[PDB]
């Protein structure tokens, strides 16, 4: 319809009735109420204002585990605007809460941005604005993966999260890539988890298809290959194969293809090529 | 006496928390909840009414500094800005916090919140708002000050003070 | 001297206890 | 054991910090640049000091119960996070042209 | 459209501007349009305060087609009659749409409600043709009748009513500001009431003040001419609380303000008001009509 | 109960505490309901006439509280610690 | 063994501590009001950020080693359940927001065979 009568009408309505259920709650109702009002968000494929201003008006005020379910998934569906107006007046009780409060809460905060992401992608589908939001979800995910003992459950949503950035160009036709700062690099490449190896051998693969698709990010992805080439070919997280292999060969790397590490195989044979044949 | 965050040497993995406002009751049922549950390291809590703290020679070091501030009464405002004469500036090098009680009832909020914004960027400390009325929010503060407690006094490795002001900055 | 125990001390000790002015308005009014 | 460790850690960085505080007793973009420089130096010194410590840690470890249950667990727990990997790849990978072409149609 | 530069607008809206100073209303008489019967029934009455969205499709023409449609509500709800009528006068500017009445007289009037918007121009500003902007409601009579009067302007125009409150901050403003104003007759001493907070019900100050010493008090902590200043409030409290202190060694400052009452007017935190003096009252609502805004925002 | 817990200025609280209990009593008080002064004194900061009146469902204790809750000073003033006292409940204060 | 080493460390960086301590009280601590509180501020933080900046580039046995690697592999085994558990409920999940998509999507699809339709039969009536 695009009509400007009932957009102030439906404003007006949605934020009254949010101020006047707020106001009242302080449960079941008004989850339910905004569960549905999650749901029509879904649909329109755009986010409304109403709930802008109430989570602005809100966020400060805010706990943190009122409605945590509903809100994140508000920020979610966040208008685009420049990286300039929205950290004075969200982001920064967005850290506030982040950097106090638990870390599944952080897995899910970060779920919240790169949705956020996934959406503003899809809308532009400008990149000084993305570049910079890149830059400051980087930066908490280095001080919370210090913050937390350098816990591996933080760097899962990390590296997913970095999954779903490095399409940029591929996706969305956007000639533009940022590369993981080196702190999360060396932390998860000489981790001791295998899925860990596993997904960064992905990430380093998908960075490589898109560099080749289209100075200094050349250079770090150069510097980083040497560093993975010289740590691979042993590493301490693959010990429990080689226990496997001395319970059942010189090439043994069959039975970790086996054990199901395809995209150790996509790594190793269409990213590197030193070794191009298995 | 100016209270001062180098003078003596801490515990073996004690931490200390300081508690100034002017509802007993509140602060009370605060430190209720700061002591809901205990982590690896012991904790001490402190409660005064005003500044200067009075005068003991077995004071350990006082790690953290809170000022809980109700806009529901400007009583507590000239409280704060009194006591807080008598702390040094290195205290304001993120060991200082401040809390705002009972914000979200905007009808109650005597004093209104920009006062207290402005008073909290002019020193460069943070500023957080929560309403101890509630249990759920008391306790989600509860575990706020003792995670950022473990963060100020050194406990986790990687951080210190001046650290967590950087993170905790306010843009304007 | 409240005997400043040594770190010794006060470590083992910690480690074993993981078990458990009514004239002057008067004169005014 | 690990209390010792702790209350190691802990004075040193309790250490560190009286050194930096006694050193400074002698704008805003300097400020700013000054943070960006020791995070990227502290940064830099924490992946070098992990890397060594837990590299030894890996070479006693090649140089040597619950060990089989251990690889066991993650041997299989793995193996359900590529399944779920792929999953939700291909799952995404479908997201993203239906989104669009709503988008477009819309 | 229009909802862009409301983003924008509310979005500059940040608790960071200094609160401007405010100038002192001057005794006005009542203006030519203004019938001093409906004041002087206005007047002298006590109304509670209500804050609207703008009203959707609001003609001035068919108000006895409203009048039928409230009592056609009113007997679907269940001697009574419901009229409308067109107050002149009481608008800030041309902009502010113009003001009515509506009344329930039993065939004796039980129930006023009062639809109105001075100075308020931040709403008129960032609205359509299509609406209407009288963003102020005063109610007076029973609260079935109030709640019957919503219920259907909800269903008909598409707004709520909300009930606006007033804090310590903004009634320590408006005592200032009426204690500003001039009042050749001084019919009403000056009285402030207080609650102390506490679960059971307690003792509730109530401070009152001689017009004579209360006017000496505020001229002798008055700075700027014609106009008041935070730091104006700010020590007429001080100077108030000192006072207090003095007498009884009891610190006021840590009671919230509930009530606070001059020669010309009283205003209560809840939303209540009372108006005595016609020579200020225009402004008055203009003051009242920025805290709907202020909700509206 | 929860030695953890150091609370600081306790002289302050068991000071007032005490002053409050000397003052007004383990008792409990008459009910009283009104209370009222009209007061004329110089300001000292032509002399200013004021009149405050308290309204309690239960004075006395409201009261005995303000001192615990921290409202006003550890000792009340004679013109609030005399109202069984003095048998006044109507009181008119001059320079 | 090496904790005495250990303990021996922090009994010398205990003395460090101590000798910094008495070395640094020497100083008239501080005085600041409300109007001068911010530059001083300001200097206090960058001169401590100068001087953890230089000092910041100033800077075993098997049988341990080999203790908090098993305790590494038990916590990892003992954590992994949640971040699997999350894994299937984000995979259903999807599945079912996938459900939706084409739900919506067939719906959206005769709503613009019709919406062409009756455009189309408006620009033939007229």
């Amino acid at each position: 319809v695009r009509d400007e009568p009932v957009l102030l009408r439906f404003y007006y309505w949605l934020s009254q009735t949010l101020q006047e259920e707020c106001i009242w709650y302080k449960g079941k109702e008004f989850t339910n109420f905004l569960d549905t009002i999650i749901r029509a968000e879904c649909f329109l494929q755009e986010g409304f204002y109403s709930c802008e201003a109430f989570l602005y008006k809100s966020l400060p005020l805010w706990d943190g585990l009122c409605c945590r379910s509903q809100f994140l998934q508000l920020v979610s569906w966040i208008p685009f605007s420049s990286f300039s107006e929205v950290k004075p007046l969200l982001f920064d009780h967005l850290a506030q809460l982040f950097f106090t409060s638990t870390i599944y809460f952080k897995c899910s905060v970060l779920q919240s941005l790169k949705e956020l992401l996934q959406n503003w992608l899809l809308w532009l589908s400008s990149m000084n604005s993305v570049s910079k939001l890149i830059h400051y979800v980087g930066w908490l995910s280095t001080t919370a993966m210090r913050l937390e003992s350098n816990n591996t459950f933080l760097l899962h949503f990390i590296l997913d999260f970095y999954e779903k950035v490095c399409d940029i160009y591929i996706n969305y036709n956007l000639p533009l890539v940022v590369l993981f700062p080196p702190g999360i690099f060396y932390s998860a490449l000489l981790s001791l988890d295998t899925s860990i190896l596993n997904q960064l051998c992905f990430i380093m693969h998908r960075y490589r298809k898109n560099l080749t698709a289209a100075s200094k990010t050349y250079q770090e992805f150069n510097h980083y290959l040497t560093s993975m080439v010289g740590c691979l070919w042993h590493h301490p997280s693959f010990l429990s194969y080689a226990v496997s292999f001395l319970l059942q060969w010189s090439w043994y790397l069959d039975y970790l293809f086996s054990q199901g590490l395809q995209g150790l195989k996509l790594f190793i044979r269409s990213s590197v090529h030193h070794s191009s044949i298995p | 006496s100016v209270l001062r965050p180098l003078d003596k040497l801490p515990g073996l993995n004690t931490a200390t928390i300081l508690l100034v406002g002017t509802e007993d009751a509140l602060l009370q049922q605060l430190a209720d909840s700061m002591l809901k549950e205990d982590c690896a390291s012991e904790l001490k809590v402190h409660l005064a009414k005003s500044l200067p703290l009075p005068s003991s020679v077995n004071r350990p070091r006082i790690d953290l500094i809170v000022f809980v501030v109700n806009l529901h009464s400007k009583y507590s405002l000239q409280n704060t800005e009194e006591s807080l004469r008598h702390v040094d500036a290195s205290f304001f090098l993120g060991k200082v916090c401040f809390l705002a009680t009972g914000a979200g009832r905007e009808s109650h909020c005597s004093i209104h919140r920009h006062t207290v914004v402005k008073l909290a960027h002019t020193y460069q400390s943070p500023l957080l708002y929560c309403d101890l009325e509630v249990e759920g929010f008391r306790a989600t503060m509860a575990q706020r000050l003792v995670r950022v407690l473990q963060i100020c006094a050194g406990h986790v490795p990687g951080v210190s003070a001046l650290n967590l002001l950087s993170l905790l900055r306010s843009s304007e | 001297r409240q005997a400043k125990k040594s770190f010794s001390t006060l470590f083992l000790e910690t480690v074993k206890r993981k078990s458990e002015d009514t004239k002057l308005i008067e004169d005014e009014f | 054991d690990r209390m010792t460790l702790l209350l190691r850690a802990q004075t040193k960085q309790q250490l560190l910090e009286y050194k930096s505080m006694v050193d400074a007793s002698e704008i805003e973009a300097k400020i700013e640049d000054l943070e960006n420089e020791i995070e990227e130096v502290k940064v830099a010194f924490e992946i070098k000091k992990l890397a060594l410590d837990r590299m030894r840690l890996s070479t006693a470890l090649k140089k040597n119960s619950v060990l089989m249950d251990n690889m066991k667990h993650l041997l299989e727990l793995n193996k359900l996070i590529m399944k779920s990997q792929q999953e939700s790849w291909d799952l995404e990978e479908k997201l993203l042209d239906i989104r669009k072409k709503r988008l477009q149609l819309k | 459209p229009l909802q862009k530069r409301l983003e924008s607008v509310r979005k500059q809206s940040s608790f960071i501007l200094t609160p401007p100073r405010r100038k002192i209303p001057q005794c006005s008489q009542l203006q030519e349009d203004v019938d001093p019967q409906k004041v002087a029934f206005l007047l002298h009455k006590q109304w509670t305060l209500y804050s609207l969205t703008p009203l959707y499709k609001f003609s001035y023409s068919n108000l006895k087609e409203y009048s039928r449609l409230l009592n056609a509500f009113i007997v679907a709800e269940k001697n009574i009659k419901v009229i409308f009528s067109t107050l002149l006068g009481m608008k800030g500017t041309q902009r502010d749409p113009e003001a009515f009445l509506v009344q329930i007289v039993s065939k004796k009037v039980l129930w006023t409600g009062w639809f109105c918007c001075v100075f308020g121009d931040s709403l008129l500003e960032t609205v359509s043709e299509d609406f209407t902007c009288l963003p102020l409601f005063l109610a007076n009579g029973a609260e079935s009748n109030t709640a019957i009067i919503g219920t259907w302007f909800q269903k008909t125009f598409d707004c709520y009513f909300s009930p606006l409150a007033i804090n310590a901050f903004n009634l320590s403003w408006m005592a200032a500001m009426w204690t500003a104003c001039k009042m050749d007759h001084y019919v009403a001493t000056t009285e402030f009431l207080w609650s102390v907070p506490c679960s059971p019900q307690s003792l509730d100050i109530s401070f009152a003040i001689h017009p004579e010493d209360a006017k000496a008090l505020w001229d002798s902590v008055h700075k700027t001419p014609g106009e008041v200043t935070q730091e104006e409030v700010d020590l007429f409290m001080d100077c108030l609380y000192s006072h207090f202190h003095r007498h009884f060694k009891i610190h006021l400052s840590a009671t919230r303000l509930v009530r606070v009452s001059t020669s010309v007017a009283s205003a209560h935190t809840d939303g209540k008001i009372k108006i005595l003096c016609h020579k200020y009252l225009i402004g008055v609502l203009a003051y009242l009509t920025e805290l709907a805004i202020f909700q509206i925002e | 109960m929860d030695s953890r817990i150091i609370h600081e200025n306790i002289v302050e609280k068991e000071r007032v505490q005490r002053i409050t209990q000397e003052t007004f009593g383990d008792y409990p008080q008459p009910q009283l309901e009104f209370a009222q002064y009209k007061l004329e004194t110089k300001f000292k900061s032509e002399p200013l006439r004021c009149l405050i009146k308290f309204s309690s469902p239960h004075l006395l204790e409201a009261l005995k509280s303000l001192a615990p809750a921290g409202i006003a000073d550890a000792p009340l003033s004679p013109l609030l610690t005399c109202i069984p006292n003095k048998r006044m409940n109507y009181f008119k204060i001059r320079d | 063994n090496t904790e005495e080493e250990l303990i021996r460390e922090c009994e010398e960086m205990w003395k460090d501590m101590e000798e910094c301590q008495n070395k640094l009280s020497l100083i008239g601590t501080e005085t600041l009001t409300d109007s001068n509180a911010q530059l001083s501020l300001l200097i206090m933080q960058v001169k401590c950020l100068t001087a953890e900046l230089s000092q910041w580039q100033k800077k075993l046995t098997e049988d341990v080693l080999i203790t908090l690697g098993k305790e590494e592999f038990q916590k990892l085994r003992q954590d992994l359940e949640m971040v699997l558990s999350t894994k299937e409920s984000k995979n259903e999940k999807l599945k079912e927001d996938l459900e939706r998509e084409q739900r919506w999507l067939d719906e959206q699809q005769q709503i613009m065979e019709s919406l062409n339709v009756l455009h189309s039969e408006l620009k033939n009536k007229v």
